[PDB]
RNA sequence: AGAGCAUAGCUGUUGGGACCCGAAAGAUGGUGAGAACCAUCUAGUAGCUGGUUC
RNA sequence: AUUGGAUAUGCCAUAUAAAGCGCUUUCGAAGAGUCGAGUUGUUUGCAGCUCUAAAUGGGUGGUAUCAUCUAA
RNA sequence: UUGACCUCAAAUCAGGUAGGACUACGCGCUGAACAAUAAGCGCAGGAAAAGAAAAUAACCAUGAUUCCCUCAGUAACGGAGUGAAGCGGGAAAAGCUCAAAUUUGAAAUCUGGCAACAUUUCUUUUGUUGUCCGAGUUGUAAUUUCAA
């Protein structure tokens, strides 16, 4: 049950001259702390495990593949005579 | 022969089928990393002035005051109930430490 | 469906006190059956309902007078009116 | 105004001595320049063209998404954050994330020095994940110095509202 | 504390997403004639009716009014008593708000009316329940804030062909009742035993 | 404002020429794609069988056509529709299989590098 | 009537006449050569497709067709196999014969190993046997590219052919 | 990634960090011109998710519009008029105060060769995208004119269609 | 123990400028210097006036 | 004389590459002054103003729990 | 003192782009009298807009958009009047791109200058290759878009 009470803070309020029968100010609130100290409620403890459970790909244990793509492209240009070799650059 | 008979009737014999779940319906599922990121951001960023009011109300009992304030600012009661549970957990985690 | 026993228990549980004054309850249950067969006919239905309302109003006014409670609204008193004056005008 | 603790922590940076030692180890692990990478690749290209096994490269780690990923995976041993990132929100969470993962971290002065290490104009953050076996002691000494000069020091002003 | 100057009755007014011009006007008009009715925002979930009790408990209203709208055309009215209590569903038809011109009544706002109930309400136990519930809710209890001790209106509930007709009248000195303006038909749908929950105990059929 | 229909014969001819212009571009293959057979979504028409938009991914998988090659051979794909009953699955798998039985797919040239 | 159209009428300059008005004209066929050779430039596209033994639509037709002369169980659908369909006309037979003869000609789908691929797989075979590929892939020194068992199996198969 | 942190931090629109930064930056932005070029987006997560790429041909412009039509739509048209050689791509809210609402617009140069050679932004070069913000073809413009899918969102009715055989 | 549906013509009737013509509205946008003048909405109108063809 | 798409046939082809379909003792990120709530107008939409979110969440429907969809 | 970075600048520096006109048909912001109309203002193209569901439905379910027929002068609103939509039948059919997860065993990305080589509706147009500088780690490529 709720007893159909009435809180003291409801938006509705009680109370020619209206005297025939019966039944603003700048008030502050309280001394409040506007700049509370930083509260570390989550990072006060260290998470010991990595955040990601995804498996480790094999690309991180093997020689780089996009470097290999460039190497094959550079080797092709050397074969086609488009890029001067290091020896050719040195002798020139 | 290829061709559609576009008239009526194909057979009233019916048998249901079991369908899986589409990946779109998985929306709203909480990720482990996302929940971690939100907890980090919630701590790094402070609290709104209205959130500080609700937190200080919750600490000094006054649960009806906090619920009424949260509903007034957020809107619906569902949003207000979620904020109280979130801010209550923030208080308890803080009170366990400081 | 239409559980008489359940309704009777609910009525008893949420029954208002019988000793409560009619002025406090502001409810009237005068014995005047307002039966209007011509439901579509507005004039016939209104007259049947007004007859019960007139009897109920008179009984409540007499009860209010016997209860030392002001029933008639004073003309000098100026309170907010629920009815829209602009709509009537 | 009053500076929030998350932003006020960027006013206290690593001191002169420890920062100098930090960049001394970092300068041994600078990434390969665009020119140096080109020479190494054409050298392998000449070997491939004529007739034809290496080791994993060691260098500092840069890039914000990359470094934050390394911290979350606990792969980073030391994270150095630029103290003057123009939109501060890019790094305002970084000290706390480094605290959650238990990664040693420091806030070094300006981003030009960090960018110079990586041959860029600007680096908001640098991370060290792997060092050679001969640099294990040097990295361990810096981690202790960073802890003693940045973490053991302060640790109370970073919770206080600075400015005003 | 638990409650300061606790008035005997209080009414909570709500609505669902999709109310129309007439439905909104009727809700505003009903609030106007209800001095101690706490109007509230829209209810987000059109299905979760368990939240009404928590809303009533929070606002200390023992009576709940819900204006549920479906298909943007039909309007339903749910009335219940916060603590457990019977939840009775109504259908609202023949809408005539204050925007019309036929009405010519004049009743003071907050004035305590006189509730007249037809004898047909005593024919069946379910009609007895709805009459008692309407009397407890519609009737303004003494001591209510903004209420007026004077009487300038009378509410009449005429049961016609199984449907309740609500008519608000004006008392004129000489009774010569004059319609206040709220006119609609209360068509009972079903009555429950709990606050927007529990098994249904009465089906109008 | 009156909408006249004096161009009704002209539009009939213009659409016919579009069909012939399309057939000139794609000589041996049909001017329309094969549509599935579906049931209209109401109690008034659910006994009728009409043409759908495209074949569901479960229909294509059963018939042996992957969703990446289905469009290349003129089989539309409807990612939205699903088979709630085994009858719709069987009605449209057979439609695909009959379509593939009558299909001549001309080969395409492929680049084969000389080395490995 | 418009001032622009009056302007060019008053001019002594000729109009930019173009003659592109010829209806009843049907688009000529490009693309398939066999279709173009057998196409009838007068008949409609439905009449030509039917004569050539092709299907102009795999679906229903949305009107009445022309009549020129007075004519005189899921298991057994997902698992049944239909053995193609007969070629009604000669044109379809040319299309079918051309398709199979081109597919046979362009049928070399076996890739021979290159110089690097040959050496890579040879070093792995001459050390870890021939039938054990899982151990071949788990080697880190010889298998530097970290190919899995399937790729090493394919390198073996391509080496054989 | 660090954009998950920035996207989550941007939701706490008036936390201690966000309120302080919004107050500080509003003071600075009011010192500069009404429409002024931004060296880099203040919200690199939000600009990134709205199509912006940190490459040549992509331009960020900040603008303030008085509060008290849509404000975002007004920001887009004024910035698009300011640099009329560029195409307005998208826009986003960055800040607001009691007097002004601040927005940043992402503009794309349709003559730069880094834009004309990118197939992912090649579409904006076509002349049908000249002044999209003036025809309501941006995200806020589409929302402002009720363009959408569903029941939530005349000439053909006012006509009298008269067929040949009727 | 169904009598309808479609088309055409005729007649009546209701709308469209609606048999023709006859009083100034008003509004929008301009020109010239309060007032004046111009162009469109606009076939906004005459309970009536006059006329309405072998 | 210009050019379309193809066909056929040479010459090159940087394939240590890149794809579709099997399988899973491994993972699966999803758009915020936005949704929404209140109040004023225009016409449910749109906009201003005050406030301001969520993660199996959110939108929209049938229930009066289920269905459907996955916005900024 | 010098250098790196940032910021503010300047330049008859080099290379580009905007304006104005026409608007029958687009799309916007507006807006009277009597119509969401005229007029006013802004912005396009050969079409525009819309568009691959935060869509319907309650079925044996449908499946981006647009248009036509029908639904239907119906439901609904409000008696008059205003007046749709789902389904159904046709025309045409085509699907996709990102943001958000580390390439991290290698910024794999791009503009510009210069120098050659081609190429042209074209000595007028387009590129390619090489080199240097710049952009870019406050994120350019590949990969992924929930249908996964």
């Amino acid at each position: 049950e709720i007893d159909a009470g009435y809180s003291s803070d409801s938006s509705t309020e009680d109370v020619n001259l209206y005297i025939n029968y019966d039944i603003q100010s700048e008030i502050p609130d309280e001394n409040f702390d506007p700049y509370p100290d930083y509260d570390d409620f989550f990072t006060n403890t260290v998470r010991e495990t990595p955040l990601s459970s995804a498996p480790e790909p094999k690309r991180r244990f093997a020689p780089s593949k996009h470097e290999q793509k460039r190497i094959l492209q550079l080797a092709y240009a050397i074969r086609k005579g488009r890029i001067l070799t290091s020896e050719q650059r040195a002798e020139r | 022969a290829p061709g559609l008979v576009v008239g009526l009737n194909k057979g009233k014999t019916l048998t249901k089928r079991q369908l899986p779940e589409r990946p779109s319906r998985r929306k709203g599922h909480l990720s482990k990393r996302t929940a971690f990121v939100r907890s980090i951001v919630r701590e790094v960023a402070g609290f709104a002035p209205y959130e500080r009011r609700v937190m200080e109300l919750i600490r000094n009992s006054q649960d009806k005051r906090a619920r009424k304030l949260a509903k007034k600012r957020l809107g619906t009661l569902k949003r207000a109930k979620g904020k109280i549970e979130e801010l209550t957990s923030v208080i308890q985690s803080s009170r366990l430490a400081h | 469906i239409n559980n008489t026993v359940a309704l009777e228990n609910i009525y008893e549980r949420i029954k208002y006190p019988d000793d409560i004054s009619f002025v406090e309850n502001q409810a009237v249950t005068t014995k005047e059956p307002i039966i209007i067969e011509n439901v579509e006919d507005d004039l016939a239905r209104e007259l049947a309902f007004y007859k019960q309302g007139v009897s109920s109003v008179k009984a409540a006014f007499a009860k209010l007078r016997e209860a030392n409670v002001l029933i008639s609204r004073p003309h000098d008193y100026f309170a907010e009116m629920l009815k829209s004056d602009d709509h009537m005008e | 105004l009053k500076v929030p603790p998350a932003i006020a922590q960027f006013q206290k940076t690593l001191d002169k001595n420890t920062a100098t030692q930090v960049f001394k180890l970092l300068n041994k692990y600078r990434p390969e320049t665009a020119a140096e990478k080109k020479q190494r690749l054409v050298a392998e290209a000449e070997a491939v063209a004529n007739g034809k096994v290496s080791k994993k490269p060691y260098n500092v780690k840069y890039g914000l998404n990359h470094v934050v990923a390394l911290i979350e995976a606990k792969k980073a041993k030391l994270v150095l954050i630029a103290s003057d990132v123009d939109p501060i929100e890019l790094v305002v969470f970084l000290p706390a994330l480094c605290k959650k993962m238990g990664v040693p971290y420091a806030i070094v002065k300006n981003k030009a020095r960090l960018g110079t290490v990586i041959h860029q104009k600007t680096a908001a953050v640098l991370a060290v994940t792997e060092v050679r076996e001969e640099d294990k002691n040097e990295l361990a000494s810096i981690v202790s110095a960073v802890d003693a000069n940045f973490s053991a020091k302060y640790d109370e002003s970073r919770r206080k509202w600075g400015g005003g | 504390s638990a409650g300061f100057v606790p008035i005997k009755q209080k009414v909570l007014v709500l609505s669902s997403r999709g109310v129309t011009y007439r439905q909104r006007h009727l809700l505003n008009d009903l609030v106007s004639m209800m001095p101690h009715s706490k109007k509230d925002s829209k209810l987000d979930s059109k299905d979760r009716l368990y939240q009404l009790n928590e809303l009533a408990e929070l606002y200390n209203c023992n009576n709940i009014f819900f204006f549920e709208s479906r298909r943007r055309e039909d309007l339903y009215l749910h009335i219940a008593r916060a603590p457990n209590g019977p939840t009775v569903k109504f259908h609202v038809e023949n809408l005539h708000t204050m925007d019309e011109l036929n009405m010519t009544g004049n009743a003071l706002k907050g004035s305590r009316p006189i509730l007249s109930f037809d004898k047909t309400f005593d024919t069946a136990p379910h009609l007895k329940v709805v009459k008692e519930l309407l009397q407890q809710t519609f009737g303004i209890p003494k001591g209510a804030r903004r209420s007026k001790p004077f009487i300038d209106r009378v509410c009449t509930l005429t049961i016609a062909d199984g449907k309740i007709w609500f008519r608000n009248y004006e008392i004129r000195e000489n009774v010569t009742l004059i319609e206040i303006g709220p006119r609609f038909v209360m068509t009972i749908i079903n009555i429950l035993e709990g606050s927007f929950g529990g098994p249904v105990i009465y089906k109008n059929d | 404002y009156v909408k006249t229909w004096f161009n009704q014969p002209g539009r009939k001819l213009r659409r016919r020429q579009a069909r012939q212009t399309k057939a000139a571009k794609i000589a041996p293959r049909p001017v329309e794609a094969i549509r599935p057979a579906v049931k209209p979504p109401t109690i008034r028409y659910n006994m009728k069988v009409r043409a759908g938009r495209g074949f569901t991914l479960e229909e294509l998988k059963a018939a042996g056509v992957s969703r990446r090659v289905a469009s290349t051979i003129g089989i539309p794909v409807d990612h939205r529709r699903r088979n709630r009953s085994e009858e719709s699955l069987q009605r449209n798998v057979e439609r695909i299989k009959v379509y593939l039985a009558h299909l001549i797919v001309f080969p395409r040239k492929a680049g084969q590098p000389k080395k490995g | 009537a418009n001032p622009r159209q009056r302007n060019k009428q008053r001019s002594g300059k000729p109009r930019l006449t173009r003659r592109n008005a010829n209806k009843k004209a049907k688009a000529k066929i490009y693309g398939n050569f066999v279709i173009q050779q057998n196409w009838d430039k007068h008949a409609t596209l439905r009449q030509n497709y039917a004569r050539l033994g092709l299907l102009a639509t795999p679906n229903y037709v949305t009107g009445g067709v022309e009549k020129l002369y007075p004519d005189p169980t899921l298991d057994d659908v997902l698992d049944k196999e239909i053995s193609i369909a007969p070629a009604k006309t000669e044109v379809v037979r040319q299309l079918e014969e051309e398709a199979v003869k081109k597919a046979a000609r362009q049928s070399n789908k076996m890739l021979p190993l290159s110089a690097f691929e040959h050496a890579y797989i040879q070093r792995l075979i001459n050390k870890y046997g021939t039938e054990d590929f899982e151990s071949m892939a788990k080697d880190v020194k010889l298998n530097s590219k970290l190919f899995n068992g399937s790729k090493l199996k394919n390198l073996y198969i391509r080496m054989k052919a | 990634g660090a954009y998950k942190y920035l996207e989550e931090l941007a939701k706490k629109k008036q936390s201690d960090v966000n309120l302080f930064l919004s107050r500080v930056r509003a003071w600075e932005y009011r010192q500069m011109n009404v429409i002024h070029r931004a060296s880099r987006p203040s919200r690199p997560d939000k600009a990134r998710r709205l199509g912006y790429k940190a490459k040549q041909g992509y331009v960020i412009y900040r603008i303030r519009v008085r509060r008290g039509r849509s404000a975002r739509c007004t920001a887009e048209e004024r910035v698009g008029r300011y640099c009329s050689n560029l195409r307005v791509l998208n826009s986003y809210w960055v800040n607001q105060d009691a007097t002004y609402k601040f927005f940043e617009v992402i503009l794309v140069d349709p003559s730069h060769k880094a834009i004309r050679r990118d197939p992912r932004i090649n579409w904006i070069v076509n002349p049908v995208h000249k002044h999209r913000e003036s025809r309501g073809l941006t995200s806020i413009g589409k929302k402002s004119r009720g363009i959408g899918k569903g029941h939530r969102f005349w000439l053909r009715h006012n006509t009298l269609s008269l067929r040949r055989y009727r």
